């Protein structure tokens, strides 16, 4: 009876393997397509916002997805967590699990918690000998430059942007390059506006802040000295606070020119600071602008946190704090600073030669609304990988080269074990083999004979090769310029034959409402 | 020559819509497998009706499991065929039903046609009925008469791996004189059972035995009425009506 | 039982299924935004769950004013937008050629064409159509400075609907009107320079616009100048009615009856900032309102008051007579200056309305727009804001253009050249290219087709057939005249469009399409009970 | 899970559940008249 | 509150909306027997409220076995019947072009193309396009009297589904099952004196006919001719359980058992009729049973008797062994024969089965179709079914014509000529003329493109630019090799057509749209609640 409490159900053996096996499969089939160029992209639409995302990014297509299946829930952990650590791929780092489990479930008829065994021991060869056709260098930034946008092309292929490759590859490779290895990619906001067409997406060495210019004041600026200010221009009272009462009447005879007074000492601090433009983390009286444009000092008030800095980081001056104790010392050396003219509400401008780099890779879109979101992710799926290299130098050849060189290798293993641990590696190997047979799908060459085709070559060259999505001559993918980061390509493998190790250890289960 | 433009698919409902039965199909033949050989069992079946039953015939035992999937169905009438072609194996043909549709699956799966697939595997069909001759023509054997040290093994085999496994020496001579006597110096031949198995609900396995004669369902008139057995007897077919003559 | 999943309230339309969502949807909105593009067109009334009407014929209007659940669509709704704010017109081409284009797509697949390879194909002849529209030219950034058939042809634009039928009077009204506020766009001032007053009153026809802003204000007391003669002004945002410190000031009297003095310290605190302005030099304007007492004041110092100028206004009344919103007065007058033009108040259509008559630099202006309904006026305000628009960006943009199909021909004549250049580089993929300009033709047979019904001048056949045949030839020109049924040169009859228009009318189209047709799938997790309903 | 067939209504246990069930339902009718035998037996 | 009425419960799709009703569901039953044209399509599985599952490729099959509430829709699923009664096959073809041929006129409505003015083109190519059919001829009416091509083409026919895929025995039996039951359908007797038995065993291809009806019957008693040699036999259809005179007769004994004398009265009138049969000439058969006593004399007089004889099988028993079905035996045996041929009996697949070795004047027929599964073997019946009448109605018809495109393309080639001066006769019709075409052309696409995927043929360009390319020069020749995917001529491949068949594919389909462009409005009163659930 007890227990605890049904209604509770439970599934064990047999069929707890099935619907597991079976249950990712299912999954992966709508998953896959989204390899290579000829790659598709899905549609979400969510309850709540009632507004739909459009993209193909593994991570985001299944994290988009209620499912209840904990085993399926589990693969949308994997994509949610290969996208964390790596940045590309994800689209596939479940692929070859659902077809790794879908042998193993096949394999299974036969102990399961030693075929885990094997996964881990001869996908460890394959992990290992894909190390070995890794290549390295250079370590030349004449050299670098060159792999990076090979590495961010072939990321921001297949993926709606992909028209104007270069022009993205060259969005990110760039935002890498300033803040040297390895730093976060955190200060390198992505703005985003929706302004007609594509490829109007450049990159800036400023920040793209959304508040406009108070009053009636210039909209440009000459040798931009701006000045970091935190207080509001407003007059100050102590954060404990107090009470102030007016005990005698010709105390405001004088308290009414105090209040005029206690804020010109604003316009006079402003002034002897040489700074020409300013902006504050808190917002400015009426009281304030008034005396600014005259001046011609110009008015920014309320700026965001994260924004404060990104305007400080980019000229290195220093995060003033109230006004009139600012150095002069202390300015910004702004380049320019502008007012875009969108339609309607226009943002401000930062611009740096640097710069500094606080890089902003606004990018628009007008096109479609939805399509920004759409390639603002996939440019970042570029920035992940164009950094991966410059952490880990390692590059390896994708196309199917990097499955090929592991089911190759794999491949001798498991002829040799002549062991029942070794049937193992011989899936290990063939559910490898499976991703680039499925690159063929989507692309359109048959499968069965292109693999057997791609295997040959790898031995008459070994182990660069790859078959070709669209250019003729199933050309040699270093050739063809179609290559992605080595430790990427791991985290990949070992990522998704642990999954296939935990889920293929459950056996049996106990579900509730 | 194959390139880069052509040409999509026009619709991929047949895709999964073929994996799907592949599955449907493949489930039944799982579940069942396990009532294959000596070391096979049994199962319980409740009728929709209420009367229970406990059997090893794979081929009443989908039947009597019901079924949803109209595929899955087919599978049960291919399972009913092999009892009323050969009488044997209504549960391994099933298993193999399976085995191919399971890897006919792996084959879609690498862009082999389902079409090829079809007369592809039925090429390796009338490969397999004729390989069957060059290892029993031969080697093995081929005896159909005039030797019972194997007709009997043939049931001994096959009285062997059911409920009667224990009681099947009666059985399987038992069978195998009850069949080769209705055939027996007639040579050959296509035969229908005139055999007739009548079970009282009483006693044990063992306790059945063959009758040097005939046995009928129907009770005596007891007494009626007055019975058996007339000492020495001479029976009558008698036909039609009994009763006061009515026209 | 299975489950399967996925998650239950959710479905998969995958595949060709996902195919048919996908495009069967696009040129949903066909139909709805079809009777827009021709002079001939024709309007819609939108009603809502708020028991309100609408009817106007603009596209974003019938768009984003549209209940819609099929993404394809609502994402096409999407793009409708992004054209009603970068630019004042093309929305309405927008669709119909993204949709059109779209309904070119599905039929590929009747040949198989892989999608990839149809992007592929659209992609070209994309870039290679607007190549082509790139490539004529005609800008007026030089003299002729007057560029009055540049204007001429933002008219030609706002053609059809409600207003075009009138005149031919708004484009002289727009024109002028954006001319005061030209240099006012380039600069990154939006279109608010610009006011609208609805005081309905006879017809679409006699509204018009007067020079020197209008404001519905005073002059809120008898003892106060009707009207200003020559007198000059103040643009002024300080506070009047709060009248305390910006501080945390408590008066607390420890005697009996002390506030009696400060309750007339403070009444009289703010009769010293009032004598700064009395100081100078003559009327006041200011945002925040000027309570009972201090208004008072200026009434009996001759000093017109107004209150409550909202901050479009003040920034407005910066724009007409040239002043500085500036609060402050205790430094009064450095860079503080307001001139004015005399200030004459009068009503009209019963209300009371004060407009200055003479004044100077406008570079701002109100336009009133009279009309026989309510619901006539929301849609002339469309109208003019949609051609307003047109005209604003135009002069940022001087490439012009030639209108009526002639562009849009132009473009699909250059494509399929390529296109049938485009099969042989490289086979198949050259039919999408093909394709895509049976897309920027069919527009057009739609604009008089299934639009310009009359007068009788449709045929969906012959006119179309005439371009082409009569159309490479004239290399953007020979357009349309949806007026007379007749293939007639639009340069010689004032049909001219905006560069930055008829680009983006592709530009989004083409964007469109591209990312819909990657499309294999689309999910959904309902929210609502059923709610079939 | 499943598919197989066919619910509801149609259900079956398998391997362990079942030879349980089956000797908890024959311990069952049993343990009833466990006590009825010999002379120290009752009646109920 | 208006009402408005009409009345509740019903509704009108008007107009284009019924436009599209009418439209836009016809081709719906596209995409469902789209399948079944060409050697490599495919089947379809029907399932139903029964919980009966059926797996067949016909499409009377799949249309008539469907559910459907769209006029158009069941109205082409009419058409398809129309066929399988008049002809064997054609029903899939019937619907692919009614559909596709509709899909093009909802298409001309872009170009604007008054309807009628579409029925008037339809209407010449319809006619213009049969005419060079009929000028195709070929017909084997004359010796080589063998024709076995023409069975090599109702094969050929047959091709795909199931059945084809094997052989190539089926043409062999079916062609010698029509040869013999030949001269039976010109005679306006049925197909029905060929029967076909499920006995499943082995595989489809097992599957054989033998000479000399079989029957599952007997040989009721122990005491019986196993099997009757040589021995003639006797048709008839009389009374044996009844047993009682055609009269309203109701023996009343008035005595003390005189019963006694009646009861064996009747008990011996049918002695005196048993013995004029025991007077001739052996073994007996006849519809009505023979009651245990009748049967049980001739059993002792040297009589195999047959009882229950299905009306079917006395006719078909009539045509193998010449017989006469007649009962009254006071006149015997003027008229009254019946010859016969060995009657061995042997059981089949565990089942009881007489049938005679030995026979004479075979006009009739039984063919076993063993098999894998019931649901097979219901999918071979129709198949031989199909083809079966194919082949009937071919000998009645002699008139031949090539397969595989040929005839289609042969149609559409000859059809675009007479229409490309179909425009200038007079112009706008003649879109609808050369759109006809399309159709004809379309099929074929359907038939390699979206049904014949593999072997790995399938391009829907290709193909068809062939045939075209390639085929106006054929005249009737030239088809297609959906096997090796290329342009072979069939007629030295054996792919030979019906013309009756491939006529009417064309007839009903242009008899179809015809009414159904007609269209204005539709509409329909409830029936059930809802039933929207
Ligand atoms: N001596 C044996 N040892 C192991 N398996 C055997 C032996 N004899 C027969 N079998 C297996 O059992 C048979 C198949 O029986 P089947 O009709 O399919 O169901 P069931 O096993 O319940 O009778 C064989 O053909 C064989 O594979
Ligand atoms: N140009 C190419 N040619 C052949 N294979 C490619 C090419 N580009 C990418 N691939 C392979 O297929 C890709 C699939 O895309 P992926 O990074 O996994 O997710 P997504 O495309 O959604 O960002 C692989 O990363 C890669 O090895
Ligand atoms: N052997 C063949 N090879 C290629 N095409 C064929 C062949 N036989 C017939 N066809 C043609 O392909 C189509 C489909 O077969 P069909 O006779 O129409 O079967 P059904 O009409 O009952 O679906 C027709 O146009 C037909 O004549
Ligand atoms: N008198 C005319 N004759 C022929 N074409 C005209 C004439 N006037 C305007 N046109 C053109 O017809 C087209 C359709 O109008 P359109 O731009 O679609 O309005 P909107 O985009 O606001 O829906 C051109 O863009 C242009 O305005
Ligand atoms: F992996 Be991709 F960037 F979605
Ligand atoms: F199926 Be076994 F022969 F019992
Ligand atoms: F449709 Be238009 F842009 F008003
Ligand atoms: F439809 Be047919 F009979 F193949």
């Amino acid at each position: 009876v007890q227990i605890f409490g049904d209604q509770v159900t439970e599934e064990r053996a047999e069929n707890a393997r099935l619907s597991a096996f079976v249950g990712a499969i299912a999954v992966g089939d709508l998953v896959k397509s989204t390899l290579g160029p000829k790659g598709m992209d899905k549609l979400l639409q969510s309850a709540s916002s009632n507004t739909c995302m459009v993209t193909n990014d593994g991570a985001t297509i299944l994290k988009s997805i209620p499912l209840d299946n904990p085993a399926a829930k589990v693969l949308v952990n994997i994509s949610k967590v290969q996208d964390d650590e790596v940045g590309d791929g994800t689209t596939s780092v479940t692929v070859l699990s659902a077809e790794l489990l879908r042998e193993a479930e096949k394999l299974i008829d036969i102990h399961p918690q030693t075929i885990i065994e094997g996964y881990r021991l001869a996908s460890a060869a394959a992990l290992d000998a894909l190390t070995k056709a890794a290549v390295d260098n250079s370590h030349d930034k004449t050299m670098f430059r060159e792999d990076l946008i090979h590495i961010a092309k072939t990321t921001l292929s297949s993926k709606i942007l992909s028209q104007d490759k270069d022009h993205f590859a060259e969005l990110a490779t760039n935002a890498i390059l300033r803040l040297k290895g390895s730093t976060n990619l955190e200060h390198i906001q992505i703005i985003k506006i929706l302004g007609g067409k594509l490829s109007d997406s450049f990159l800036d060495e400023g920040f793209i802040l959304a508040k406009k210019f108070g009053n009636n004041q210039p909209k440009r600026i000459e040798n931009a000295k701006i000045l970091i200010a935190n207080t509001t221009l407003d007059t100050d009272k102590v954060k404990i606070f107090g009470t102030k009462f007016k005990v005698d009447s010709t105390a405001k005879l004088a308290q009414l020119e105090k209040a005029e007074r206690e804020k010109m000492k604003n316009k006079i601090a402003k002034i002897s600071k040489f700074g020409i433009n300013t902006f504050i983390n808190r917002q400015l009286i009426y009281d304030y602008p008034e005396q600014l444009f005259t001046d011609l000092g110009i008015n920014s008030i309320e700026h965001a946190d994260f924004e404060g800095v990104e305007r400080l980081a980019l000229v290195t001056g220093g995060e003033v704090v109230s006004t009139f104790d600012e150095p002069s010392k202390c300015k910004l050396g702004e380049c320019d600073v502008i007012e875009e003219i969108m339609l309607g509400e226009q943002p401000f401008l930062k611009f740096s030669g640097c710069k500094a780099g606080e890089a902003c890779t606004i990018v628009l879109r007008g096109a479609t609304d939805q399509t920004l979101d759409e390639a603002e992710r996939s440019l970042h799926d570029a920035l992940s990988v164009l950094s991966q290299t410059t952490k880990e130098t390692r590059t390896v050849l994708g196309g199917g080269c990097a499955e090929m060189v592991m089911s190759k290798a794999v491949d001798t293993e498991a002829q040799n074990i002549d062991g029942k641990k070794s049937l193992a590696v011989e899936a290990f190997a063939r559910a490898l083999r499976q991703l680039p047979t499925i690159l063929a799908d989507n692309a359109g060459f048959d499968s069965s004979e292109l693999v057997s085709k791609l295997r040959s070559s790898i031995y008459n060259g070994i182990s660069t090769s790859g078959l070709d999505l669209n250019n003729g001559t199933i050309a040699d993918m270093r050739q063809l310029g179609i290559v992605e980061s080595y430790k990427l390509k791991r985290a990949v493998v070992s990522s998704a034959s642990e999954a296939a190790e935990v889920l293929l250890r459950v056996d049996n289960i106990i579900r509730a409402r | 020559i194959i390139v880069k433009d052509q040409g999509n698919k026009k619709r991929q409902h047949g895709l999964e819509a073929k994996k799907s039965h592949i599955l449907a199909a493949r489930s039944v033949a799982s579940i069942i497998k396990t009532s294959l050989g000596p070391r096979g069992l049994d199962k319980i079946l409740i009728s929709p009706d209420g009367e229970i039953t406990i059997t090893n015939d794979g081929a009443t035992i989908l039947s009597q499991m019901e079924l949803d999937n109209e595929i899955a169905k087919l599978l049960v009438q291919l399972s009913k065929s092999q009892d009323d072609e050969i009488g044997d194996g209504t549960t391994g043909v099933v298993v193999l039903a399976s085995a191919l549709l399971d890897q006919a699956l792996e084959l879609i799966q690498k862009g082999i046609h389902p079409i090829k697939i079809a007369n592809g595997f039925d090429e390796a069909a009338k490969l397999a009925i004729s390989k069957l001759e060059e290892t029993c023509d031969d080697i093995s054997a081929s005896n159909d008469e005039l030797f019972r040290d194997f007709l009997l093994r043939a049931a001994k085999t096959s009285l062997g791996s059911k409920i009667v496994s224990k009681d099947h020496d009666r059985f399987a001579e038992m069978a195998v004189e009850a069949v080769i006597n209705v055939m027996d110096k007639d040579r050959k031949d296509v035969d229908f059972d005139l055999i007739k198995m009548q079970g009282r609900v009483g006693g044990s396995i063992s306790d059945s035995k063959l009758i040097n004669g005939v046995i009928l369902d129907k009770d005596f008139s007891h007494p009626q009425m007055p019975k058996e057995g007339s000492d020495g007897v001479k029976l009558a077919i008698l036909t039609c009506p009994f009763e006061p003559p009515k026209p | 039982m299975s489950l399967q999943l996925l998650n239950p309230k959710a479905e998969s339309l995958r595949r060709d299924a996902a195919l048919k969502v996908n495009v069967t949807s696009a040129e949903g909105l066909q139909s709805v935004l079809e009777t827009n593009l021709g002079p001939k067109g024709t309007l819609k009334m939108l009603v809502d769950g708020a028991g309100n009407i609408k009817l106007t014929k603009d596209g974003k209007v019938l768009l984003t004013e549209m209940q819609i659940q099929s993404p394809t669509a609502v994402l096409i709704a999407r793009a409708a937008a992004a054209q009603d704010e970068i630019t004042g017109d093309g929305t309405t081409t927008v669709v119909c050629l993204v949709g059109e284009l779209l309904r070119q797509a599905h039929r590929f697949i009747q040949e198989g064409v892989h999608p990839r390879i149809i992007t592929d194909g659209f992609e070209i002849a994309r870039k290679e159509s607007m190549k082509f529209l790139d490539e004529f030219k005609i800008s007026k950034t030089n003299l002729s400075n007057d560029r009055e058939f540049l204007l001429q042809v933002a008219r030609s634009s706002l053609l059809t609907k409600v207003d075009a039928d009138l005149t031919e009077v708004l484009t002289p009204i727009v024109t002028d009107a954006v001319l005061s506020v030209y240099d006012a766009q380039a600069d990154n001032l939006d279109l608010h320079m610009v006011e609208i007053m609805q005081m309905q009153h006879l017809s679409p026809k006699d509204t018009t616009f007067i020079k020197g802003l209008v404001l519905d204000h005073g002059g809120r007391h008898p003892d106060m100048p009707t009207r200003v003669k020559n007198a000059y002004v103040l643009i002024l945002n300080v506070s009047l009615e709060y009248e305390k410190t910006e501080v945390n000031s408590g008066f607390f009297y420890s005697s009996a009856d002390q506030r009696d003095k400060l309750a007339a310290s403070e009444r009289k605190f703010v009769d010293a900032k009032l004598k700064k302005i009395i100081d100078l030099k003559f009327v006041i304007i200011n945002q925040k309102g000027i309570d009972p007492m201090s208004l008072d004041v200026f009434a009996k110092h001759n000093i017109l008051a107004l209150r409550r100028a909202k901050r479009r206004n003040m920034e407005r009344l910066q724009l007409v007579t040239g002043g500085e919103a500036q609060n402050s007065v205790e430094d009064l007058s450095p860079q503080i200056l307001g001139f004015s033009g005399l200030v004459y108040q009068e009503t009209i259509g019963e209300e009371k309305f004060t407009y200055v008559t003479e004044n100077t630099d406008p570079k701002s202006c109100t336009i009133l727009i009279k009309g026989s309904t309510h619901y006539a006026l929301a849609q002339t305000k469309d109208a003019v804001r949609d051609g307003l628009r047109a005209v604003a960006n135009v002069l940022k943009d001087k490439n012009i253009i030639p209108g009526a199909g002639a562009f849009y021909i132009a473009l699909s004549r250059y494509l399929r050249s390529a296109n049938m250049n485009k099969l042989g580089a490289k086979g198949k993929t050259k039919t999408g290219i093909e394709a895509f300009a049976e897309a920027l033709l069919v527009i057009p047979k739609t604009l008089v087709k299934n639009s310009g019904f009359d007068p009788l001048d449709v045929l969906a056949m012959v006119e179309d057939e005439l371009d082409d045949a009569q159309d490479s030839d004239e290399t953007r020109y020979v357009g349309v005249d949806l007026n007379i049924g007749d293939s007639c040169d639009p340069t010689i009859e004032g049909i001219w469009d905006s560069y930055r228009v008829l680009r983006n009318a592709i530009t989004g189209a083409t964007g469109i399409a591209s990312n819909l047709l990657l499309c294999d799938e689309l999910l959904r997790a309902g929210r609502s009970t059923l709610k079939e309903t | 899970s499943r598919s197989d067939t066919l619910f509801l209504g149609g259900e079956k246990i398998s391997g362990d559940d079942i030879r349980n069930q089956n000797v908890l339902a024959t311990m069952a009718v049993a343990n009833v008249v466990k006590s009825s035998l010999g002379p120290v037996g009752l009646d109920k």
